[PDB]
Parts: structure tokens; sequence; C-alpha cells
């Protein structure tokens, strides 16, 4: 046990250098706990065009926005993945394969740290975009952001802090049933200690949650759905919107996948 | 090719 408890330290000071914005720090501005801020909350046309400055018709700019924030999270999230023991040593097709199939479960579960019921942090927290206003953009724009809602919503219902999400996400990149993995083995070894030191954690830091660790499972069940809802919905944008294209990097995480 | 160059950096 000690040693799940280093790799979990490990982890979690790992994630502090790897994400800028970590949930404590966005729970503390969604909250107004904060000597800063406060965000630019953009709620309608009229306010989008006030705040644009931090940071084409309106959905597809916002749809532009987005494609370089997730660009940002992915090169976040490759860092961090780096950090966890083993991963490196992983054939270098292999680390290619779980950050391609893996990189956007963990910008949803992260997504989740800057929202709340009512809208969505932006722009390192600077923004704060509101659900209602997401919701109001012409089809199918309108209809990215309310399945992360809905996900986020039970998701943060859970109370996890920023030393559990670090393990978390962690599991998830590990996962050996990615598509076309050469070697399983030895990143189903990695995970099934990164597993093992996710229980101790939640029972340590969550001894009145039940079943937290079986909650968590199915979430990473979820989240695999969340991601066949978003390709789908980018399948439309490519069959109809001429005018656009994604981020080179995002062509390469989707490329058939 | 540009996940593989990041993961090298
Ligand atoms: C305009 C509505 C906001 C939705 C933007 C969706 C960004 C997804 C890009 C990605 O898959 O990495």
């Amino acid at each position: 046990s000690a040693d799940l408890r280093a790799l979990a330290k490990h982890l979690y000071d790992s994630y502090i250098k790897s994400f800028p914005l970590t949930k404590a720090k966005a729970r503390a501005i969604l909250t107004g706990k904060t000597t800063d801020k406060s965000p630019f909350v953009i709620y309608d046309m009229n306010s989008l065009m006030m705040g644009e400055d931090k940071i084409k018709e309106v959905a597809i700019r916002i749809f532009q926005g987005c494609q370089f924030r997730s660009v940002e999270a992915v090169q976040e999230i490759t860092e961090y993945a780096k950090s966890i023991p083993g991963f490196v040593n992983l054939d270098l097709n292999d680390q290619v394969t779980l950050l391609k199939y893996g990189v956007h479960e963990i910008i949803y579960t992260m997504l989740a740290s800057l929202m709340n019921k009512d809208g969505v942090l932006i722009s390192e927290g600077q923004g704060f975009m509101t659900r209602e206003f997401l919701k109001s953009l012409r089809k199918p724009f309108g209809d990215f952001m309310e399945p992360k809602f809905e996900f986020a919503v039970k998701f943060n219902a859970l109370e996890l802090d920023d030393s559990d999400l670090a393990i978390f996400i962690a599991v998830i990149i590990l996962s050996g049933d990615r598509p076309g993995l050469l070697n399983v083995k030895p990143i189903e070894d990695i995970q099934d200690n990164l597993l093992q030191a996710l229980e101790l954690q939640l029972k340590l830091n969550h001894p009145e949650s039940s079943q937290l660790f079986a909650k968590l499972l199915q979430k990473m069940t979820d989240l695999r759905q969340i991601v066949t809802e978003h390709v789908q919905l980018l399948q439309v944008i490519k069959k109809t919107e001429t005018d656009m294209s994604l981020h080179p990097l995002l062509q390469e995480i989707y490329k058939d996948l | 090719s540009l996940l593989k160059k990041l993961l090298l950096a």
C-alpha cells in the first residue's frame, strides 16, 4: 500500500505540473471564492461581441476557438501521460495509439472540472460561457456541448478532487483495448497497478462514498459513449458545412478512429 | 505523426 500512495502522490504532482487550471482553482472561480477575476460572462450575442477579446458566423467562430483549446489540452495531456511510470518505455507506436484513442475521454473528464449546471469556464478561467447560450447555437453546433454538461453534472456529484482525478485520468490513458495496440500486456500491467492505486485513493479520501470505485469504472464506459456521439456530430459537420476543416493535430486524432 | 513528435520532445 505504501508504494500505491507514493504512486498516487507522484501522479498528483505531475498533474499539477501539466495542467495549469486545476479543479481546485476552477471551483474557486466558479463559486466566487478567489481574490482576482471574476470571469467575463458570455450569455448572448451581444456579450459574446463585448467579450470576444478573451480570448464567419458565430457558431463557426466558437467551434474554431474550441478546436484550439482542444489542441492545447492534447499537448497538456501528452505531457502528463509521459509522467506516468512505464509509459515512455512502451513501444512508441503504442504510446501514439493510447493518446489517439484516449485524449478526448480525458478532455471531457477535465472539462467537467470547469463546468457547473449553468455554464463553463473558458480561456483559463477568464470567461464563462452559459449552457443556455451554447444550446441556442444553430444545429448541429448547439448539440455539441449539452451531452458534456449532462455528463459533468452527474460526474461532479461524485465530488472528486484533483488527487483522485490524477489517478482516474492515468487509468483511462493506459487502456489495453484500444484498436491496433502491438503489445497489450505491459499496458495492462501498468493499468492494473493504477487501478489498485485508484481503489486505495478512493477508500482513504472518500471513506463514506460506498461503491465510488465501481461508479468511476462506469464513468469510464460513459466517456466512451460521449466520444462516440461526438464523432457522429463531427461527421454531420463534415457532410454539411463546406467551410470547415479540423486543425492538423485533430485531423490525426480523428483519422478513421 | 504529430502525436509522435509531441511524445518525443
Ligand atoms: C460551437 C459549439 C462548440 C462545440 C465545439 C466542439 C469542439 C470539438 C473539437 C474536438 O473534437 O477536439
